DNA sequence: CACAGTGCTACAGACTGGAACAAAAACCCTGCAG
DNA sequence: CTGCAGGGTTTTTGTTCCAGTCTGTAGCACTGTGTAAGACAGGCCAGATC
DNA sequence: GATCTGGCCTGTCTTA
């Protein structure tokens, strides 16, 4: 029994036929698109599976009902492309856990000054912001920023 | 002289001696005493005439190079 | 024809890396008390899959063709 | 975020489906992309050409359970 | 709740030494047994 | 003759502890393998047309 | 000359 989990999100979206990696559907799992888990957010069901993504390439380049580029891209909940490799649904650790810790190194580095009052911050601002949290963040938990922020940083 | 670390000789060492043994490498710690031989500061030399603003203490190992910064912070960091 | 790739075929380097584990899966009927000669045609083994990616791999001078230098490594457990 | 909506969302269903998670996680194959470092300065011939045989071997060679057992020295 | 290291320092267990003891391994040796 | 119980016998095998002397692992803080373009929404302008 | 719309361009967002 072969099991293929050890691929990031980058690669199972380019070799499964989905749009990488900032598309209107963001689930891998799901069809739910990005505006529609923002209101929704717990509650959602795993559908997505390989003979499914095949029979969706199918049905986008046959096009047996002839719609529009945007309808028929939203009739396969955005499968444009026919996938080769199989990919079991199931969700890496390593890079969750990194793009958690980004989303909340950038909380943080709003919430140093004051986002939710002046909605419109500056870019010199933000640089501002951003030193000031390494600062502090290097005088207590002992830690150098990084330009892309590998695991040991995150934990 | 063949780049290996101290721990992987630690367990070159440990695999050599426990099978088939009759160990032929040494511990670490009897290594680490032959190390004081080579480094600096084990050895006894004199300069004629004394040397000038240097200290004559000829066992000094690894100095810091900062060499005494008055590290408060108003000066130089 | 731009890549150099190699690879070994997968039936074999699984028979390989099965018949290597031999000794783990004879101790384990042991252990378990399980008869060793009797039901030994319902085994089942579990595999995990991964492919990567790896950036600036730097090239080499050498005679041809040209190769990019990013490099891609396939891998099983 | 897309990685905000999958630990959100669908772990429950994939904890229970699987069994487990981080036990499969790509934390295992990312690891092994360190030796191939090792293995292109230290082990492998300087040729364009024997240089991925000579590193997949090299490789294979340190993977494998049968040497790693004589190195556990029996504690 | 990655994981195999990364070296130096610290202190844990393995040693002797006589005193003396017990338990045991196994020969041999006597009693009580047909 | 044999059988088994229980006597002694030597010789393991280890028996208590304090000076030490030596060996092997634990505690310390931290490493490195995670390395690129693509999607989308809004502003606008230039060339086509009536 | 007034009108308009397709597509060009630019900034942010997302996983690497
Ligand atoms: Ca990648
Ligand atoms: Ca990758
Ligand atoms: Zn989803």
């Amino acid at each position: 029994f072969f099991r293929g989990t050890g691929y990031d999100e980058k690669m199972v979206r380019e070799m499964e036929g989905l749009e990488a990696s900032g598309s209107t559907y963001i689930c891998t799992l799901c069809d739910s698109t990005r505006a529609e888990a923002s209101q929704n957010m717990v509650l959602h069901s795993i559908t997505r599976s390989h003979d499914e993504n095949l029979e969706r390439y199918e049905i986008w380049r046959k096009n047996p009902f002839s719609e529009s580029a945007d309808e028929l891209r939203d009739r396969v909940k955005g499968v444009s492309a026919k996938p080769f490799m199989e990919t079991q649904p199931t969700l890496d650790a390593l890079h969750c856990d990194i793009g958690n810790a980004t989303e909340f190194y950038k909380i943080f580095q709003d919430e140093i000054g004051e986002v939710y009052q002046k909605p419109n911050p500056s870019r010199e601002e933000r640089r501002r912001w951003r030193s000031t949290l390494d600062k502090q963040l290097r005088k207590k938990m002992k830690l150098k920023p990084v330009m892309r922020m590998n695991g040991n940083y995150a934990r | 002289n063949t780049f290996l670390s101290c721990s992987q000789y630690h367990k070159m060492y440990r695999t050599v001696k426990a099978t088939s043994g009759r160990q032929i490498f040494q511990p670490l710690h009897t290594l680490r005493n032959a190390e004081k031989e080579l480094l600096p500061g084990f050895h006894q030399f004199e300069w004629q005439p004394a040397l000038k603003n240097v200290s004559t203490s000829w066992d000094v190992g690894i100095i810091d190079g900062l060499s005494g910064w008055t590290v408060s912070v108003d000066d130089v960091p | 024809a731009d890549t150099i790739s190699r690879r070994f075929r997968y039936d074999v380097a699984l028979v390989s890396a099965l018949k290597d584990l031999e000794e783990d899966i004879m101790e384990g009927l042991r252990e378990r008390a399980l008869d060793d000669s009797m039901c030994t045609s319902g085994f089942t083994v579990v595999v995990k899959e991964s492919c990567d990616g790896m950036g600036d791999v730097s090239e080499k001078h050498g005679s041809g063709p040209a190769v990019p230098e990013k490099a891609v490594r396939f891998s099983f457990t | 975020t897309n990685y905000l909506h999958k630990t959100l969302a669908h772990v429950p269903e994939i904890v229970e489906r699987d069994g487990s998670i981080g036990a499969w996680a790509s934390e295992g194959n990312e690891s092994g992309n360190k030796l191939f470092r090792r293995f292109r300065k230290m082990n492998a011939r300087q040729s364009k050409t024997f240089e991925l045989e000579d590193i997949l071997k090299h490789h294979w060679l340190y993977t494998s359970k049968y040497l790693q057992k004589f190195m556990e020295a029996h504690k």
